[PDB]
């Protein structure tokens, strides 16, 4: 399985990815991914149990969630893998990502409604069913609530942080995980959600197919961080209330631990991932 | 100690807050009488389910951000 930069997909790969996503939507499978994500983001709390977000397991949890989704896509078309969106590189609304042959563009100013691409409400192929308000159409406001996506220099500053995570293992932490997640520092992952706007800014953010491409790049940055810091590993490593320790299993699956997900190459490789070096 | 309650009409909609599949909130917010899930972060900031990745300083600020996001739409209960 090779995960490729979205910017590099052929027209055939874009077609096949879109069709597979639309079939998971038609069959009812897609919406249950949105529902699972919303349940964890509404339940994960800084002072209590936290598994999907605001916690060290943010990265392995989303790695396994994306694996579940990719496997569902491959059950429809075995050639499809999740592409990733390097938002440090492809940082404008003119990016091919947002073209009508791929995800479609920004929403119109009146109501945020996306008007083009395969996921526009007018196609009849993308009802927003798992939602927090009456509106049933995909919405975006690219660059509306925050003006810029993270830059490569900002990403590199986060990648240079040596500790994976630190007590209190939540949104107040120092360390790589919370800086990548974005609750402290220059803010990588949370700011991208805010930049897309629409459902992507909400707990039901997998309603926008760009969710998967954003998280596939966050997941690639975890892999890059490991290559920069081969001496650093997941923490905590046992006996921490409310937090998933290294060898503890994770909900909702219950059968997989962070330890089983640290090495992505057991499941997929990237088009390019630099070797450890000085 | 929880924030104070509030009640106002913001952009034509009634927003209310009070101390009290989702976490066990110590504070409740309503938009036109429909509960809006909100959450407090460790640093004292707030988010809501319609603006989950963008902390704001207070539960009233989260309610106002939700009204701005909804653009007139009724909220659906969680
Ligand atoms: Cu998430
Ligand atoms: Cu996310
Ligand atoms: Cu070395």
């Amino acid at each position: 399985t090779v995960r490729k930069n979205q910017a590099t997909l052929t027209a055939d790969e874009k077609r096949r990815f879109v069709a597979a996503v639309l079939e998971l939507k038609r069959s009812g499978r897609y919406d249950e991914f949105v529902r699972t994500h919303n349940e964890f983001i509404m339940s994960d709390t800084d002072s209590g149990e936290r598994t999907g977000h605001r916690s060290p397991s943010f990265l392995p949890w989303h790695r396994r969630f994306l694996l579940d989704f990719e496997q569902a896509l491959q059950s429809v078309d075995s050639s499809v893998t999740l592409p990733y969106w390097d938002w440090s590189a492809d940082r404008t609304v003119r990016a091919s990502l947002w073209a009508p042959d791929f995800l479609g563009g920004t929403g119109r100013s009146t109501d945020g409604r996306v008007m083009d691409g395969p996921f526009a409400a007018s196609t009849g192929n993308w009802p927003i069913n798992v939602r927090v308000d009456s509106r049933t159409y995909l919405r975006r406001s690219l660059g509306g609530s925050v003006a810029e996506l993270p830059t490569r220099a900002e990403v590199e500053s986060v990648l240079a942080i040596s500790a994976y995570d630190l007590p209190p293992y939540n949104s107040a932490s120092e360390g790589f995980r919370n800086h990548l997640e974005g609750w402290r520092g220059v803010n990588l992952h949370n700011r991208v959600h805010v930049w897309v706007g629409g459902q992507m800014a909400t707990g039901v953010s997998p309603n926008d197919p760009v969710f998967w491409l954003h998280h596939a790049y966050v997941d690639k940055l975890w892999a890059e961080w490991q290559r920069r810091h081969p001496d650093s590993a997941y923490v905590p490593t046992g006996g921490t209330p409310d937090v998933v320790d290294l060898n503890e299993t994770m909900k909702p699956w219950n059968t997989v631990r962070p330890a089983d997900l640290l090495d992505h190459t057991a499941y997929y490789t990237f088009d390019a991932l630099e070797h450890h070096h000085h | 100690a929880a924030p104070e309650s509030f009640d106002e009409v913001y952009k034509g909609r009634r927003i209310q807050g009070r101390p009290a599949h989702e976490h066990g909130g110590g504070y409740e917010v309503f938009v036109d009488g429909v509960q809006l899930h909100v959450m407090r972060n460790a640093d004292g900031s707030w988010i809501s389910v319609v603006s989950h990745y963008d902390p704001v300083p207070t539960p009233r600020a989260a309610a106002r951000a939700a009204v701005d996001e909804l653009q007139g739409a009724p909220l659906l209960p969680f």
